[PDB]
């Protein structure tokens, strides 16, 4: 939502500031961490099958 | 509007057409259920060239599936894109060809051909302005040879001015699957001479060579061989399926590639072909596509083009690309290899370009070649036929189902009759 | 693409081979049965079937049940293909002749048929590693018949042979002298590079280094196995300067006949002792030249070297070697034939030597040398004298002349062997011109 | 000399081999 | 930064070499694409390991899947819907299907069972082949773990709703360790209701 | 001229940094080898 | 009938069941600790 | 736009060029996967000398890998930069050289050289302006001695006006790694004399002596030795990849350093080499850089330059340096060592500087030297060759593979003939 709001800046003010790349790396970092949760959840599910 | 009715004969034609319809459904955005889940409106812009409409906005192919045994219809239906055809179009008979051209032409095929022409008639009347028919069949063997020639004869009698595109699998010299392949090919090329408008000869040994030497696979199957058939089968007809600068439909290719009415046997080619490991390391451009088309290994027929002068050449490109580079490459090929092109046809290369490339690629280039080198194939079938026919083995089925020795003699004399003009055009 | 069919002919061959496979099977992880527990390096000695059974590329062959009938009911009863082990019914009874002209013509066809099979199932044979035993029937006779046929059918294809050469003072059989001179008279033109080992020397080494004052035959084969794991290593593991089978010939065999390289391992220390040793690349190179670690009873200082092949394995920096080889080249007790300006074929595989739960200690670095020293002539001389001491009063000749061989050969043999004797002396002579 | 449509054909002064003759105007 | 002498040694004890360059069918290629480097380490690039099914120690005698896991298939029952003028009978069908999971090579099959006064295309619905996953992830295939009572399995754009398997599948999946869901009943087809 | 002096200073400092990095890493490999040897010794007891 | 087993195989089977249950529980507590680590690490790095 | 085709033969050539591609990918900014992650646009401006562009922006090296045994092919792939190479450029066979020049030149090398030449032509016509080929191989041993010389011969016959470079690892004076390397070196030098335009004679013991007396390592690797080779490999071809004042490419070095066509055997040198202790005792400037250049311990060949007068010296510096110091230092070396430079070639020293220093270094410089002192290497090879060829030892396996006595005779006569200019130029 922050990036979608910052998209609507005017002509010159629409800039590549330090927080813009920080927000892009934030989105990529959250995707990476979420994927690591899904991998750990899949491992936990298969291990629950083994414990059963 | 221009539209084509798709006919499949025999197990080979049925599997080739099933792979073809998988490829066309993927290209035009149709799911295995039938519903359009696409990305661009150009897929729906010209979808009424192979797909009939419906209610519910999801489309049904205009394919008639002919076979003399009721198992390959079940296999095609059980396939992935198999429950997309018209169940009325599943025409089949409770009999067996037995790889007998006599049994595919003068018996039970001759009693199934009435229902075949009925469903063909219904599909052709449910149309606006027919371009023609395309039959997929194997030249050697039963069914698709005998049924193939019988349907082509009846359809050419019924519709005299519509195109006939027959993709025929010619028997290979190195390997074989039917004893009477010389008999069946010899008996079938005669009807393929005066009937079909474009016959494309595809050799299984050449498909072997392309799948192992260029594509460099380990375990290729008939699915992959029929896919190599289907890529060219779609690239020939992509110009009336998608927009493009300098388009060329089937007749605009046929006039430019058939200089004399019987010299319409072609060597097809597809050439953005790369091994899987080396796919990422490619620098795909128009000169590289031209190199791969004209190189004498991507031919899908077992006829080396260096053994005969090219009569006519067709190159149907796909993808956003510069026409100057295309003219560059065709002029350079003609200039550098001038003895392999005929001199009484100045600029014997026809060029077409389409805008939309196949999915997963950037530029495509399908190749059609009418050359002198088909004399090797036609003579090769003639000596195999004379070797099996001098002692008259495997002939009593044909004579008992109702043939005569002069029919086989006429067939071999007419393949020699077809071999002669290909020679006299290659030698001025 | 690097495959090597290994033929073991004779009790020795099988017993020596049954000790090379324990190693090849641990050096690649392949379990006793043949199912790599839980990557493609095994394709030099083990084939992969559909089931996943890493089957060996060998043909254990003997003319008497016993020997092989223990590899078919041992801990490896499900690794070897039941048809790879080709046995017979009656042994060749220490008679080179019986196992070449009589009971040999009965198994040769089936043995050769399995080698044909093994070959086809390979994309690029590097050669046939044979394991004979100059002494008994098979080791003498069959090995000969194989060499001949395995030379026609499959041409050039290297045929590197590993032989248990007779001893200088021990010897088990009384007919040994005969068998040996006969097998050289018939496998001097159909071999390639015949490596050599004598039990007395490995026995001595096992007492002077491993402290085993009562060594048996298994304390010996295990070492012959680590020697082969060295020769065949650049074809399985990684290294800087590699060395394929085809190279152990065009570098060790000078003139055609002189194809009898000797062999010597380097760090044959034994646990406790290694605690006080640095086992450096020079402390192992120099050892390989020591006239005691030599695995064939022969002081190489009483002759002249012709071509050495040092194949190191483990932690061995490119320098250590160069420096060490240079130090050996400056020593006066290591002279080399004039016609060998360069006399070193170096190779450096990186895999550290493996450790079978047995004796030889776990080493971080090791070397195996192949020397064609001319001191092997004293051996051929002694052997010839013993053959002569008996061939005078035509001793044990009825036995051989009865099975089929024509007496003529007995003579012909020593005759040609004398030429080989002369050959050795000459290659040493220098030229004041 | 270049044989056919290979890479050796399209390189500067590259002479190309002609195709073989055929059975037309030839005794049988 | 890389100069003429800036390097390290390694303490590895594993130096296996994999034959990444070979021949098959008398042409020169990469033979495979999924063989590790020196010491069994995966190359930068390739990262795959399960691929096929990862079955537990049931019949773990070392025999492969095509021997120990012999002609034993897992059966399931499902249904679907669509509308295009050439039918079985009527709107809102619960067309019954029998799905088999063949264990010797991890494949699946969909088949058409029998209904009484019914003019369906009868027989095979999907041929035996290893069907991919619904594509967020169109590179993995269907293992045994993605099959259960009362679930939605997506095959070729068709959401088969599996409700009751059969006795052998219950026993086998109970052995493999997945908790089977409580069974459900297929809703009745309206034309089968009018015919019955 | 001051920028030039500064530039040479940067280059030289960076070179000395590389050298110290190398030396420390080597000290590490030295320890690593001793450990490997003592670990090998562990397998001999 | 099923084959009449031996007293040696009885103790071996019981010990192997014991070991399999214990090893599965060991790997299970390993994943419990790793799950706690992942959740805590990702919460702190997100903040 | 000048481009170079790289070629590597044998194990030695394969590992040297693998380290060379690692070093030059570090210099140009290419990751192991092939994508471009650089720092300045000067790296990407002339990246089209060693890297063909591809789809997706990944750059593929223009290198052909030749080895009869596909083991070092696996080693190169399993190395760090193994995914960067084209999978089609690995040309290998099902045989082994066995350190036999006969088996690398008159055998299966001849049935593999056609495929090598096809790959070479595919990488040479996908260009606009080719400059040269460079080959890395070992002078003593199999494959690289045999296939290296055969491939140089075939490429020189096909492309007669392009620069041919050969980085050859010559045999040692002290310790041999191949027993038959006098035979291999003689038979390879006989081809290298009347084929190539530049030859870099590199000795392992000389690279090693640089590695310890100058660098003070303790445990080197052959990777470090090929790094020392690759530094000179990159430093020769650096003005054609990076800007500067007085640019000099391969031919501009060739015209200056080859006075007569046979005397093109050079001694490479690369010497901003500071040790782990003496890097911080150093005052790095152009005069001491020239001192380490012209010191007779940084030679990469085991041939003492004080034994023979220099015919020609060239130095390609890299870095922002004043040229008064460079010009004055080279003049001062030429003046203060008068007995080591022949007087009939005034200012026999070529100076060429670039502006982009090797990563990490502020000012670097390569050194290439054609000297009278190359005669000792050929004389040691000749004397070991006549000591072996005298008694006809290690020769039956050359005649069995199919060579003749007269080929050895011609090679020995040619190399002893080459010994005559490289003593007459030292004796005026
Ligand atoms: N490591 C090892 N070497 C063995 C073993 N058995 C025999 N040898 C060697 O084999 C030699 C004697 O065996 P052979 O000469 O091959 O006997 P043979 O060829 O089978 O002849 P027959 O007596 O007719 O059966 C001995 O001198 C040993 O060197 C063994 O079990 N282990
Ligand atoms: N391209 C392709 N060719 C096929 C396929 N299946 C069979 N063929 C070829 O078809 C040839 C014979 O088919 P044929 O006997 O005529 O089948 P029929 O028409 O049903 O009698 C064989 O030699 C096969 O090589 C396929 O799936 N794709
Ligand atoms: N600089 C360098 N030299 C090497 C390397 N590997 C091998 N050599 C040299 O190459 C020589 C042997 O190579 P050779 O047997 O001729 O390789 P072949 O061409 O495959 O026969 C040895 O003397 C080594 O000194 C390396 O990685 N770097």
């Amino acid at each position: 939502t922050r990036l979608e709001t910052r998209t609507h800046r005017p002509n010159v003010e629409l800039c590549r500031d330090v927080a813009q790349y920080r927000l892009i790396k934030e989105v990529d970092e959250i995707a990476y961490n979420v994927a690591r949760l899904k991998e750990t959840l899949a491992q936990a599910q298969a291990e629950l099958k083994g414990l059963n | 509007m221009r539209e084509i009715v798709h006919l499949q004969a025999g197990q080979c034609g049925n599997q080739i057409g099933a792979k073809f319809w998988e490829v066309i459904s993927d290209e035009h955005g149709i799911d295995p259920t039938g519903t359009y889940h696409g990305d661009s409106d150009l897929q729906l812009e010209r979808i009424n060239v192979y797909y009939n409409e419906a209610t519910g906005g999801k489309y049904v192919p205009r394919a008639v599936l002919v076979d003399l045994e009721p198992g390959t219809m079940d296999s095609v239906r059980s396939g992935p894109f198999g429950q997309i055809f018209r169940p009325d179009n599943f025409v089949f008979g409770q009999s067996g060809a037995g790889n007998n051209w006599a049994k595919g032409h003068y018996t039970e095929g001759a009693e199934l051909v009435d229902s075949v022409l009925d469903v063909v008639r219904k599909e052709a009347e449910s149309c606006d302005c027919l371009q023609g028919f395309q039959l997929t069949h194997s030249l050697g063997g039963g069914t698709g040879s005998g049924m193939g020639t019988l349907l082509i004869s009846k359809i050419r009698e019924e519709y005299p001015d519509r195109i006939m595109n027959t993709f025929s699998v010619v028997p290979s010299p190195k390997v074989s699957d039917t004893v009477v392949e010389p008999y069946n090919a010899t008996l079938s090329v005669h009807q393929l001479v005066e009937n079909t408008d474009e016959t494309y000869c595809i050799d299984n040994e050449a498909l072997y060579d392309i799948c192992f030497r260029t594509l460099k696979l380990t375990t290729p199957t008939y699915g992959d061989l029929n896919h190599l058939v289907s890529a060219t089968m779609s690239g020939v007809t992509t110009c009336l399926r998608f927009p493009g600068q300098l388009n060329a439909d089937l007749r605009k290719l046929a006039v430019n590639m058939v200089p004399f009415p019987r010299l319409h046997f072609f060597m097809p080619g597809f050439a953005p072909l790369t091994s899987r490991g080396s796919q990422q390391y490619r620098a795909l451009t128009v000169p590289e596509l031209t190199q791969q088309m004209f190189d004498a290994k991507n031919m899908m027929a077992a006829c080396d083009p260096r053994h005969g002068r090219y009569l006519t050449v067709a190159a149907v490109f796909r993808g956003r690309m510069s026409m100057k580079e295309v003219d560059e490459q065709m002029l350079n090929v003609q200039n550098k290899n001038s003895s392999y092109f005929v001199e009484w046809i100045p600029n014997n290369v026809k060029t077409a370009v389409c805008d939309i490339p196949p999915r997963g690629l950037k530029m495509s280039a399908t190749f059609i070649g009418n050359s002198t080198a088909i004399q090797e194939l036609f003579k090769r079938i003639s000596e195999q036929f004379t070797a099996m026919f001098r002692r008259k083995a495997f002939l009593h089925w044909y004579t008992g189902e109702g043939m005569d020795e002069m029919e086989f003699t006429e067939a071999e004399s007419n393949m020699n009759d077809l071999g002669n003009p290909v020679v006299t055009r290659g030698a001025c | 693409q690097r495959e090597c069919i290994s033929v073991h002919v004779g009790q020795a061959g099988v017993q020596i081979g049954n000790a090379c496979w324990e190693l090849y099977c641990l050096e690649h992880g392949i379990q006793p049965d043949g199912q790599m527990p839980s990557d493609d390096s095994f394709n030099t000695f083990f084939s992969e079937t559909g089931a996943g059974k890493h089957v060996p590329r060998a043909v254990f062959v003997d003319l008497e049940p016993t020997v092989i009938d223990e590899v078919r009911t041992g801990t490896y009863r499900q690794l070897f293909h039941p048809e790879q082990l080709i046995t017979g019914k009656e042994d060749a009874a220490n008679n080179y002749a019986r196992g070449h002209y009589t009971i040999g013509k009965e198994l040769i066809d089936l043995v050769l048929d399995r080698i044909r099979k093994l070959a086809d199932q390979c994309t690029g044979l590097q050669g046939f590693l044979i394991f004979h035993s100059f002494g008994g029937g098979t080791g003498s006779g069959f090995t000969s018949l194989l060499m001949e046929r395995l030379s026609v059918d499959y041409g050039k294809k290297s045929k590197l042979e590993f032989s248990i050469y007779p001893a200088p003072q021990v010897s088990t059989a009384v007919v040994e002298p005969y068998n040996s001179i006969l097998t050289t008279h018939t496998t001097l033109e159909h071999s390639d590079c015949a490596f050599m080992v004598d039990n007395e020397a490995i026995y001595d080494i096992c007492r002077r280094n491993l402290d085993i004052e009562r060594p048996t035959y298994t304390n010996l084969n295990r070492l012959i196995s680590q020697i082969v794991s060295s020769i065949t290593a650049s074809l399985r593991f990684d290294g800087a300067l590699n060395v394929d089978l085809t190279e152990f010939q065009t570098n060790l065999v000078p003139y055609p006949r002189i194809h009898f390289p000797l062999a010597t391992y380097a760090p044959v220390i034994s646990a406790e002792k290694a605690y006080h040793e640095q086992l450096s690349v020079a402390e192992i190179t120099n050892a390989c030249f020591e006239p005691a670690n030599q695995m064939v009873k022969c002081d190489p200082r009483h002759g002249k070297y012709m071509a050495c092949c040092l194949l190191y394995r483990g932690d061995v920096v490119p320098k250590d070697v160069n420096a060490a080889i240079a130090a050996i080249k400056t020593k006066r007790s290591i002279q080399f034939v004039d016609w060998c300006p360069t006399g070193f074929k170096v190779g450096i595989n990186y895999q550290p030597p493996t450790v079978v739960p047995g004796d030889l200690a776990k080493v971080q670095r090791a070397v195996c040398m192949l020397s064609n020293t001319t001191a092997i002539a004293e051996a051929w001389a002694r052997l010839d004298h013993k053959f002569d001491l008996m061939y005078a009063k035509r001793a044990f000749v009825h036995w051989y002349v009865g099975e089929g061989m024509e007496e003529g050969e007995f003579s012909e043999a020593r005759e040609d062997m004398a030429a080989l004797e002369k050959d050795y002396e000459e290659v040493g002579m220098d030229s004041v011109e | 000399v270049s044989e056919g449509f290979t890479v050796k054909a399209m390189m500067k002064n590259s002479v190309v081999r002609g195709p073989p003759t055929a059975g037309a105007f030839k005794e049988r | 930064l890389p100069g003429n002498s800036f390097n390290r040694n390694i303490g590895k004890e594993k130096f296996h070499k994999s034959q990444h360059w070979g021949f098959c069918n008398n042409v020169r290629m990469l033979v495979s694409e999924d063989k590790p480097g020196i010491g069994g380490e995966l190359l930068l690039g390739q990262k795959m390991k399960p691929k096929y099914s990862v079955f537990p120690k049931e019949m773990g005698t070392g025999l492969p899947s095509w021997v120990a896991f012999d002609k034993q298939v897992l059966s399931f029952d499902a249904y679907l819907e669509d509308e295009v003028p050439d039918k079985s009978q009527e709107n809102y069908r619960i067309r019954c299907y029998k799905i088999y999971f063949y264990l010797e090579d991890d494949t699946i099959q969909v088949n058409e069972p029998a209904l009484k006064n019914s003019g369906l295309p009868k027989g095979i619905f999907i041929r035996r082949h290893r069907i991919s996953l619904p594509p967020p992830d169109e590179d993995q295939f269907y293992t045994v773990y993605h099959f259960n009572i009362n679930v939605d399995i997506v095959l070729y754009g068709r959401t088969f709703k599996i409700y009751d398997c059969d006795t052998f599948t219950k026993n086998f999946l109970k052995k493999i360790g997945v908790k089977l869901n409580p069974p459900g009943q297929c809703p009745e087809d309206p034309y089968m209701k009018t015919r019955r | 001229e001051a920028t030039e002096q500064s530039k040479k200073a940067a280059y030289g400092t960076n070179q000395v940094q590389y050298d110290v990095v190398a030396q420390m890493l080597e000290k590490e490999q030295a320890e690593r080898t001793r450990r490997l040897a003592k670990k090998v010794q562990e397998f001999r007891e | 009938p099923p084959p009449k087993f031996l007293p040696s195989e009885w103790h071996i089977a019981n010990k192997n069941h014991y070991h399999r249950a214990e090893a599965q529980r060991s790997r299970s507590e390993r994943l419990v600790a790793e799950s706690q680590r992942l959740v805590d690490e990702i919460e702190k790095t997100t903040r």
